[PDB]
């Protein structure tokens, strides 16, 4: 990806041989900047609704005679709007992308007949998973508000017109967007964003009201549909080492009709349950969280007892065929999220918009068993411990137990 | 490299275009066939019908040339 700059927008590209190109403007306008709760998720939804020279209709319909297709996710750093199209329509899909920032109308029915439905049908299909809604509620006891803020608009705290109007005037300029094109000619892309982003606004750098603050608790929300439990831990130094500490835990199986010979898939063995350790990096702050789902809350009860022992065991002592293993998963990982469209223009719109240099899949460090012990040791005597219990959260454990 | 979808609207008239409705001509000329010999078979009793359409058809045409002998006639 060639990162340059064109009228004042960062622009990255990688040229490559398929007929299939991706565009994808990012934003930074994710939940973590949130102004009122929710607006991140309603602004990505208000994308490609009506603009001045082009309504949402007329859009959807060009779309398919191009048979492009258009994705949007919000995330609490970003939101991404991408579009997948044939190589040679590229300034058509420049365009549209200029006419959204530049022109949306927003315009109320819009909001209550359209992009208000969309967002809380998007919502409840998430939550139908229980492990979506446990991770979710421990960002949320981990750090209240910024990162603490949800990513999605709920129904408890209605978003109005003016809300989204007021996001989008700070959002939509030029130095809180950042264009990513792979498969598109670098020189090519750089020559439309020039002429089409040109009379979009400078603004200002959006910014997270208030400083991240770190926070231990519980959170217990009280489903009838499936049960979930997370047992996260905030980092105040958010590091590398946490890649390979989650891969090494592992929790998935790399192999169909499988448990795995990961520590904490090890942990499920006997029970209808699936764990997963995660770490999310959010530059200043980061989460380390491992999340039980299963339909019996005392068999999730057992797993987490047992994850607790896998993380404290491995602040004790990891082999070193261990440590190769855990190399070997996390290069693994950061090479197919790379690939992957969704997270690979996150990866580099972080570069472009931030400054966080992308790490290379090849370029992952190998961590010791001794700096992987001292990651997993950290954790383990961590003074702010946050435990999210979801379905029958009278049955599932505590932090004090834990 | 496209800049535009290339298309144009075609001429309409209340959701009605000239490719569809010409896909539906023939089907209208066979309807009107239809029509043509109901009505032609439920007036074929009517004396004009055999006189003036029927009875000319060739061959045919002789089975509607029916004759009361003088005799056989009140009126
Ligand atoms: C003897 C009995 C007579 C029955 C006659 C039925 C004739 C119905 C013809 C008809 O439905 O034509 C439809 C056609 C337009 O097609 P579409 O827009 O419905 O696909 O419509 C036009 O083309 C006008």
């Amino acid at each position: 990806f060639s990162t340059a700059e064109a009228a004042g927008v960062k622009v990255a590209a990688q040229d490559g041989q398929s007929p299939i190109s991706d565009l994808s403007v990012v934003l930074r306008g994710g939940s973590r900047y949130a102004t009122v709760p929710g607006v991140s998720h309603i602004l990505e939804k208000f994308a490609f609704q009506n603009t001045v020279p082009k309504s949402a209709l007329r859009f959807v319909r060009e779309l398919e005679l191009f048979g492009g297709k258009l994705y949007t996710h919000t995330t609490r750093e970003h939101i991404v709007l991408r579009t997948q199209f044939l190589k040679q329509d590229l300034p058509y899909f420049v365009d549209a992308f200029a006419n959204v920032l530049k022109e949306t109308k927003f315009q109320q029915f819009e909001l209550t007949e359209r992009v208000a439905p969309v967002a809380e049908l998007d919502l409840l299909k998430r939550e139908s998973d229980p492990a979506f809604t446990a991770l979710e509620a421990a960002h949320e006891v981990a750090f209240r508000t910024g990162l603490g803020n949800s990513v999605y608009a709920q129904g408890y705290s209605p978003v109005t017109l003016e809300d989204v109007k007021e996001f989008a005037r700070q959002v939509y300029a030029k130095q809180n967007v950042a264009v990513v094109g792979n498969n598109v000619v670098p020189a090519d892309l750089q020559q439309l964003v020039g002429t089409a982003f040109a009379d979009l606004q400078e603004g200002s750098k959006v910014t997270q009201a208030g400083t991240t603050t770190l926070h231990g608790g519980e959170a217990r929300v009280r489903t009838s549909t499936g049960n979930a439990l997370t047992i996260a831990l905030p980092i105040a130094e958010p590091k590398p080492v946490y890649h390979a500490l989650a891969s090494f835990l592992g929790g998935p199986a790399s192999m169909p009709w499988s448990v795995g010979a990961s520590p904490l898939a090890q942990a499920t063995v006997g029970t209808h349950t699936s764990v997963k350790a995660t770490y999310h990096n959010y530059g200043d702050a980061g989460l380390f969280a491992i999340t039980i789902k299963g339909d019996s809350p005392a068999e999730i009860s057992q797993v987490a007892h047992k994850a607790v022992q896998a993380l404290k065991d491995t602040g004790a002592e990891v082999t070193e065929e261990q440590a190769a293993r855990a190399y070997a998963k996390s290069k693994f990982a950061a090479a197919e999220a790379f690939e992957n469209p969704d997270s690979s223009a996150s990866v580099i719109g972080m570069e472009l918009l931030s400054g966080v240099s992308r790490i290379a899949p090849e370029n992952v460090q190998k961590f010791t068993p001794a700096e992987l012990s001292e990651a997993a040791a950290q954790l383990s005597a961590s003074a702010k411990p946050v435990v999210a219990a979801v379905g029958q959260v009278h049955a599932l454990p505590f932090a004090d137990e834990l | 490299y496209v800049k535009k979808p290339s298309y144009k609207i075609v001429p309409h008239f209340l959701g009605f275009n000239i490719p569809t409705v010409s896909k539906w001509i023939p089907i209208f000329g066979i309807w009107g066939a239809a029509a043509g010999i109901g009505a032609l078979f439920l007036i074929e009793g009517v004396p004009r019908t055999r006189q003036d359409i029927l009875s000319k058809i060739p061959i045919i045409g002789e089975h509607w040339i029916r004759e009361i002998p003088a005799s056989d006639n009140p009126f």
